[PDB]
This record gives structure tokens, C-alpha cells and sequence, in this order.
């Protein structure tokens, strides 16, 4: 996708949208099949007659260039393409509608929607995405991505408590192994520094723990409050936009 | 004990043959009335042991520095013995290396002691520590202005 | 290469200091991967500083453990090595195993004189009551016959 | 402050004035709490739904953007902000 995007004067996510767009209309096209058709020709001796023989590349590259012309005319962003690559999208037909006049005026009315709103357009794509989606996969997806960060913060505290227990055990061992040692600066003046330097590591691990506990509390507060999706707030967001 | 500076003791089966560096009196070798040596710095300390080991018996021994020194870099206070001949605490001892040496950068007139601890003499060190004449302690230091 | 350098410095320098070096990938797909070499340059400079600060002087020990310890080995299966290999010079494809750790056998005409490293007992040479040696690492093993 | 200032097209002392400005109004905001809320998300696997869950960042960043709009409209210098961050300031009310 990056090399096809830089071959034209395009962006990587726009080409990654357009190839997946063309992955549905004209289902003979596949990006794997496109790479296999590239690797069939361009051998140890490439030439122009090898392209004249292998006409599916001459179909597929012009087929790509048509959707590139449509994306340059309608001036599509990457999230504009990603909104139409939703599995039902505009709900007139399924995902990735074919390039007819119907699509090519749907994009015109879509650009009129982007002109009328006088707000940030990513707000419009989020509102339009909740109008396309169902607010049942979205809520469970937020719960999954919420329990993921609960799991990660709990795993970080469980991994730091092991190192704190290790440092505490080694300090207890080095305190238990110390005796009177009537040579003080020859022999006793090596365990005191070796304990006092690890005391600072204990203070640093407690300083990390006293903020990761705040991370747990803020997570468990911001995750036990995802209840209020009631489907009437989206038209309120439209009246805001 | 001789003193708290120079003594031979054993707290455990490990015995300690300590030795003060100020009691070595190495500033008397190149004294005044010839003008040199603002600072005297120890370059390298190697140990010889005139003991009998025979074919393949080994001596375990250490060396430590006792005084205060905020300039010994990292782990340069210690040195181990394994041969009995004139050896150091490095494999293939080379002065033309980018690293320092053990006991490198210690003044002559210091109040630290060279500790020279042997491990457990109740163990296999017995009959090795019996035939012990003395410890040679080849000292190589640097006089510089 | 940067991951090689991290995994090689984690041998000598312990893993309590090389934690936050190569956690994140410097590549950014949303841009063209710009300033990805700066992340590698910073994370190699920080790695090099970890190496130059926290590299310590080695304490070398040369220990000669001959195989005159099969007579000493475990006191339940002990044997004389030269006598038993004289026994193994004829009457092929037999075995007098000491243990599954220490034994002398031959499956084929090739004979195997195995030796466990834990049975060497090399942590008793420089024991506790003198405080050194968090980790003991083998540097080099050479054989004499 | 330097990385937030270079994220926008701002100066470092202007952002150091505006965060201390917002440290007083809406006392739930704290720069330490802002860094903790950044470090809660953006884990080994960051995504956009993790921001959709953690709505105090979505409050605090828009709250910062409001004072950025006020500082760009009034065209505040760093010492103009530092004069109003005096502990009584204009003496109509307290600081900030």
C-alpha cells in the first residue's frame, strides 16, 4: 500500500481504502492476485510484450486508476472511505457500492453535508458512524477495551510487587548475614552502602505504586459509568453540529 | 593481633592476614634530597606464593582495600589468587589496555589496609596453608609529578 | 542490530537497568516513518551509557577440578577411573553408571565420561561470610590430559 | 510543557502559563493528573476506543484547547500571562 500510494501522489490509508473498496466490486480482483500477477511478469528479462500478453494486469491497473479518478474528483479522505467501507454503510445496498451515478451523487450530497455543518468533520464522521452502527457492538467493544486497561494496570502492579518483594528479601538476607565485625571501615563498611542504595530503589518502587493505584482508581471510576447509551443523544449531536 | 592495622586472625575458618599500606613505608625508597614525586599512585599489585602445590592443587585467596577511596571505579577493590606464581587478578595481564587495573589509583600514604583473606581452612585449604613461608606482594606503583 | 546489542548487554549488565530502551518501535506508519532513526540513535546512546557506567571489574578464578573425584562422587556410587576404563578396554557394550548425573559408559565404541556441574561444588570455594559474587559465570574451560 | 508547546504552534512559557492558569480554575485538572491519564491509556496496544472510554482526557484536552483559543485571540505573551498569574493579579478576584 505504501509503494502504490507513493507511486501516485496519494496517501497510504487512501490506497488501503481503495484496494479494499475494489476487493468487493469485481471480486476477481484481489491484492494477493495483484501481487501474483506482478510477480509472474517482471522476471530476469522483463519487457513490454510481457505486459501485452498478460492482459489481467492491464485490466486491473486501469480498474485501479478509475477509482483513483473517483477519489481525486470527490476529494475523499481516508475516513470518508472508511465510513463507506462499513459492512452496510449507507444502507441502500451492502458494503462498498459500485461506481454508478448513484454513488457519484451520494458523494456529492456527502460533500454538501461536510460544507453545511460548520463544525469539525471528524465529529460528523463519529455521529454518522453511530447512525450506521447499532450501539450494541460499540458498547461491548468499549467494555472490552476498558477491561484491557484494567488488566494492564493490574498486571503492572503485580509485576512491580514481585521486584519490591525481591529487593525486600535481599535486604533482609544482607541484614541477617551481618555480624558485629570489629573492623568497621575494613569490612563492615560495605553492607551499609549495599542496603542504603537499595533503600532508594524501595522508595522509587513505592513512588511508582502510589501513582499506579491512582491509575486503578481512575480506571475503575471511568469504566463503571458506561451505561447511558440511549440512542436519542445522536440526534442531539446532530442538532449540536 | 599485631595491631588494628597489621594482624593475623581468623573469625571463622577463613583466616585474615591484614597489612597496612602506611606501614609498608614506600615513601622512604625515593625520599627527599632528590626532587621528584609530587604524587605516588599504585599502578598494579600482584602476589606470589612460595608454597608447595605440586601438580594441580589450587590456592584460593582474596585481596581487599579498607580505606576510604571515592576514585576506585567499579569492582577494582578486589583481586583473587589462583596460581601461587607471580599472578594478578586478570587473565593475560596487559598494561596497554583501555581498562584500569585492580588497586590502580591508590596513594602510598593512605590509612587503608590490604586485607588478604583466605577461604575456609577447615576445608580443603588445610595442608595448603600449612606449607606457607610468606606472601611476596609484588607492588608496581607510579611516581609522577 | 539494536536488539542484538540489547540482548548482549543484558548478559553482563543485569536486567534491572536496561528496561526502558527498546519498548516502543520508532516507526510510524501514519507518516512515512520519519525520525525513526533518531529513536534508534537515542536508544543506542542510552544503551552505550548504561554500558560505560555500569560495567564492573571481573574477579577471575582459575579452578582445577581433575577427575580424581569419581572416587569421591556421592559416596554411594564411587569408582576408580583408571581401573574402570582398563575394565572398559575389553568386554564391549557394558556400563557401570555412577548416577544419571555422573557416570562412565559406552553405548558404542565411543565411551562417555560424563560429569555434572552442580557436583563440582564450585560455590564452596568462595562461600558466604565474605560478601561477594551475586552471579558466578564460567569464562572458559580448558582440558589437560 | 515543551512537547505540548511544540505539538501546537505555541511557545513553551505560554503553555507553562496556561497549564498553571488551568491549575486553578477547574481544580480537578492537574498536570500530574493529565500525565497519569495519558499513561493510563496508550498501553502496549493503544486504539481509539480506549480514548472513547477514558472521557476525562476528552474533557481536559478540549479544556486546554479553549484556553489556547483565548490565548491566540487575545495574542498573549508569556509575561502577559505571568502578570495575571500573580497571586491576586487584577484585584477584582483572586489569582487566575
Amino acid at each position: 500500500y505504501r509503494s502504490l500510494a507513493n507511486g501516485f501522489h496519494l496517501k497510504a490509508n487512501v490506497v488501503a481504502g481503495l484496494v479494499n473498496w475494489l476487493a468487493k466490486n469485481d471480486s476477481e480482483f484481489t491484492l494477493e492476485r495483484f501481487w501474483q500477477n506482478i510477480s509472474m511478469t517482471f522476471a530476469e528479462e522483463p519487457s513490454l510484450h510481457q505486459l501485452e500478453v498478460h492482459q489481467p494486469l492491464l485490466i486491473q491497473c486501469q480498474k485501479l486508476s478509475q477509482y483513483v479518478l473517483i477519489a481525486q474528483w470527490a476529494e475523499l479522505s481516508e475516513q470518508e472511505i472508511a465510513l463507506i467501507l462499513l459492512p452496510n454503510g449507507i444502507d441502500n445496498r451492502g458494503s462498498a457500492p459500485s461506481p454508478s451515478i448513484t454513488l457519484l451523487k451520494l458523494l456529492s450530497e456527502f460533500k454538501l453535508c461536510q460544507q453545511e455543518a460548520k463544525v469539525s468533520q471528524s465529529e460528523l464522521f463519529d455521529i454518522m458512524q453511530q447512525l450506521i452502527t447499532d450501539t450494541n457492538e460499540k458498547q461491548e467493544k468499549l467494555r472490552n477495551s476498558a477491561d484491557k486497561v484494567i488488566r494492564s494496570i493490574a498486571k503492572s502492579i503485580g509485576s512491580i510487587n514481585n521486584s519490591m518483594d525481591d529487593i525486600d528479601s535481599t535486604i533482609s538476607i544482607r541484614n541477617g548475614s551481618a555480624t558485629l565485625f570489629p573492623p568497621e571501615h575494613p569490612m563492615y563498611k560495605a553492607l551499609k552502602l549495599e542496603v542504603s542504595n537499595l533503600e532508594k530503589s524501595k522508595i522509587q518502587l513505592e513512588g511508582k505504586k502510589k501513582e499506579e493505584e491512582i491509575k486503578l482508581e481512575q480506571a475503575k471510576d471511568n469504566i463503571q459509568s458506561l451505561i447511558n447509551n440511549w440512542d436519542s443523544e445522536i440526534i442531539i449531536r446532530l442538532a449540536d453540529a | 593481633t599485631g595491631n588494628e592495622q597489621d594482624f593475623v586472625e581468623l573469625k571463622n575458618s577463613t583466616l585474615i592476614a591484614s597489612l597496612s599500606i602506611k606501614g609498608l613505608n614506600l615513601v622512604e625508597d625515593y625520599p627527599e634530597t632528590m626532587h621528584l614525586g609530587d604524587i605516588r599512585r599504585i599502578k598494579q599489585i600482584s602476589v606470589s606464593l612460595p608454597a608447595l602445590l605440586g601438580p594441580y592443587q589450587d590456592v584460593q585467596a582474596t585481596l581487599d582495600y579498607a580505606g576510604e577511596n571515592t576514585h576506585l571505579a567499579k569492582g577494582c577493590t578486589a583481586l583473587a589468587i589462583s596460581r601461587g606464581m607471580n599472578d594478578s587478578g586478570q587473565f593475560q595481564l596487559d598494561f596497554n589496555d583501555g581498562k584500569y587495573l585492580p588497586f590502580e589509583g591508590i596513594d602510598i600514604s593512605d590509612k587503608g589496609t590490604l586485607v588478604l583473606r583466605f577461604p575456609n581452612a577447615t576445608s580443603k585449604q588445610k595442608l595448603l596453608l600449612q606449607s606457607l613461608s610468606d606472601i611476596i606482594l609484588h607492588i608496581r606503583y607510579t611516581i609522577r609529578s | 542490530l539494536c536488539l542484538m546489542a540489547k540482548a548482549v548487554l543484558e548478559k553482563e549488565v543485569d536486567k534491572a537497568k536496561t528496561d526502558g530502551l527498546f519498548i516502543r518501535s520508532g516507526w510510524n506508519d501514519l507518516y512515512q516513518g520519519l525520525l525513526a532513526g533518531e529513536d534508534l540513535q537515542l536508544n543506542l546512546q542510552k544503551l552505550e551509557n548504561v554500558w560505560l557506567m555500569e560495567e564492573q571489574r571481573a574477579l577471575e578464578v582459575e579452578r582445577t577440578v581433575s577427575l580424581a573425584q569419581h572416587y569421591q562422587q556421592l559416596s554411594d556410587h564411587k569408582f576408580n577411573l583408571a581401573e574402570i576404563v582398563t575394565g572398559y578396554m575389553a568386554q564391549d557394550k557394558d556400563q557401570k553408571t555412577g548416577n544419571e548425573q555422573d557416570f562412565v559408559e559406552l553405548k558404542n565404541s565411543t565411551l562417555i565420561a560424563s560429569l555434572s556441574i552442580k557436583g563440582l561444588n564450585l560455590v564452596e570455594d568462595y562461600p558466604e561470610t565474605m560478601h561477594l559474587g551475586d552471579i558466578r559465570r564460567i569464562k572458559q574451560i580448558s582440558v589437560s590430559l
